[PDB]
């Protein structure tokens, strides 16, 4: 493991082979989760982007945060889609916080700390574990297929996911840089392959 | 509350390639998805396939998978169908149908599509 | 009894069924009372939708806060109306405080701590004790047919009701979260029955 | 030497020939350097001013910061150039510090103290260590060659320049006016000579 | 998207010059880089010449620089290229090309460019 504190991964020019692979010690489907992520770039007002890439052998998008162009946030789970919509785009570094529950359907969407209605998706469902997760390219096969219009120019880092929903209280602890202890991917203790243009510098973000 | 035209129909000889289009009256389109159904004389309509508001979660047909492809433009929002590898059975009406102006996953039925295009006709020789 | 404290109900899908019936000890007939509640939804730019729904044997319509559209807060006692615009919405947890009386008719309605002007309605009325309450759906019925248009999608919750109106200051008290003593609706004494997709969850707003 | 503290200089006229020239001790030539000044003026809401002139004797711009009417800052290194978006411009002082790298090609620019996306620029290119640096003309020659349409009108100051990039916390020191130590240019031991209208003024930012 | 229009072509006698200008049609002119290029009869087109989105920069082939000159008026956004000391071999047709509505460097390439004009003929007596 190393350890990615105060460190953040940069995709300097936009181009299709330059991607991070994260491995994942999962062994048990997941039944809920929450990922926690902080990036930056300034591509909104332009073509579409991939933030997280979670891919299973038989779907190439079990969970895809998606910005889609004029629309917004655009999360999906096992093959549905819901949209977050945003009305206008800053620029600025952004934090994002979002958890589904299997049990109820249940999806949290936390944009810089301040929640978005609750909605429902895929009342039932079980996520495989065996995955392959990716930063920087949105996969449509298991390992490939990058398509150059929708890979990510910019930095991403703090990127975390846990096997339950945490609580607003830990939502805002987490947003605040508070301690806490990820059991999925651990950002202090990650383990990733590089791929292509990308470098480790440290973040600018707070 | 879009209204939807379509076009690129016609007769090929087996083995072809046709690619329809489906242009959309209205500034909403990018808030709902998009579908094709097929029609034939004494029959209901069928579905085909489907395209995300977003574009990038699609559903095929059985018979359509491997074969057929669906995806959409919204800036000059209109929704391609490009068929190949086309069979005798494959001739009938076909309809560009759409709508969901909000936010939800890809369903396979009729009752809650709401607006209909006028159609077009497909066959195969 | 349940004590709801930082707990609040969850309604994910706009449907028919999806409601919780309210239940009250109060038998005398009221000549004032005050409701308080907060909650949190989407739906503002899109259609109307019902807060609170109080019904007797002979009205449906007794007691209706409800959200017209491009209108704001319609406020509705005893079979008569009244609007409070609202100019522009904003996609916020919203808190609400809103007072009758019989004797002089006067109401107030404070949003957000901030009041709306005084004004007049049905002077001299009496409201019936016997009467079903329900969230998540309007009532035109005192046991059913309820509108899909009209239910609403997202969280209410801190309902409280008193029968007799409070002074300005107790409501600043409410607004901040200070103790208070409920007569006739407590959230920490509740008793209640839930129908259809409605949850339990933590509160989002603070 | 002299120190400059506290001090700026002033333009105070539109012309072809009032340009100070600045001399750099260095001998071997930069892989990599951090630049950061204040600078002052009106031009910006009219017209373009070069703000930075670094030439060597092959090249008439090494580096250049120059501001494009319409575009905003457009930073360029062995003559490739990349630009900088602003979309509207307040008139006040702004401090800027830009930062490129060689081995690995990023630049990094903090205006304001807020940083803009990371991008690469012309990896592997050297820079030479003889060169001429003049400010309030641009140069299109070693030793002469200014244009009216393009000399600034205004006052600049803390023109400081390392040899190395700068660590984000170093850069928010440097906004905040602490201590730190310039090796190749400083303003506090500073090196130079004035030609036609310019002078020395106490400074009006901060 | 930019559409590019082209003018000031003609036969002249050697030693003589031709201010060719190229016009735009568009917003983002001063979002994309401007380019000359050349093309013979039994041939391919040829870089001559390219210039800054900012105008700041330039770049010219070996045989245009000192002879050539290319700028660019962001305010009536037109590219200007004036040519000097035209010999017989330089009479052929030249392309004013620009694409890359986002910010690069100043490349020599083909590929790149994406929008392209109709074109105009310059000859030496």
């Amino acid at each position: 493991q190393t350890d990615m504190s105060r460190k953040a991964f940069v995709f300097p020019k936009e181009s299709d082979t330059s991607y991070v692979s994260l491995k994942a010690p999962l062994t048990k489907p997941l039944k809920a989760f929450t990922v926690c992520l902080h990036f930056y770039t300034e591509l909104s007002s332009t073509r579409g982007y991939s933030i997280f890439s979670y891919a299973t052998k038989r779907q190439d998008n079990e969970i895809l945060i998606f910005w889609s162009k004029d629309i917004g946030y655009s999360f999906t789970v096992g093959g549905s889609e819901i949209l977050f919509e945003v009305p206008e785009v800053t620029v600025a570094p952004v934090h994002i916080c979002t958890s589904w529950e299997s049990a109820s359907g249940i999806v949290e969407f936390w944009v810089d700390g301040k929640p978005r209605v609750r909605k429902s998706l895929k009342k039932g469902y079980t996520v495989g574990a065996e995955a392959s997760i990716i930063l920087g390219q949105e996969q449509d096969s298991f390992g490939g297929n990058f398509e150059g219009s929708q890979s990510l120019v910019g930095d991403i880092g703090n990127v975390n996911m846990w096997d339950f929903v945490l609580s607003p209280d830990e939502i805002n602890t987490i947003y605040l840089g508070g301690p806490f202890s990820p059991n999925v991917l651990n950002w202090r203790a990650l383990k990733y392959e590089v791929q292509g243009e990308v470098f480790t510098k440290p973040q600018l973000w707070p | 509350e879009v209204q939807l035209v379509e076009s690129g129909g016609g007769l090929v000889q087996t083995g072809g390639s046709l690619r329809l289009s489906c242009a959309a009256s209205g500034r909403t389109f990018n808030r709902h998805y998009m579908g094709w159904f097929r029609q034939v004389p004494g029959k209901e309509r069928e579905f085909v396939a489907s395209i995300s508001q977003t574009g990038l979660n699609k559903d095929y047909v059985d018979s359509a998978k491997g074969r057929f492809t669906i995806s959409r433009d919204n800036a000059e929002n209109t929704v391609y169908l490009q068929m190949n590898n086309l069979k005798p059975e494959d001739t009938a009406l076909y309809y560009c149908a759409g709508s969901q102006s909000s936010y939800y996953d890809k369903p396979r039925l009729l009752t809650e599509y709401a607006y209909w295009g006028q159609g077009t006709l497909v066959t195969v020789s």
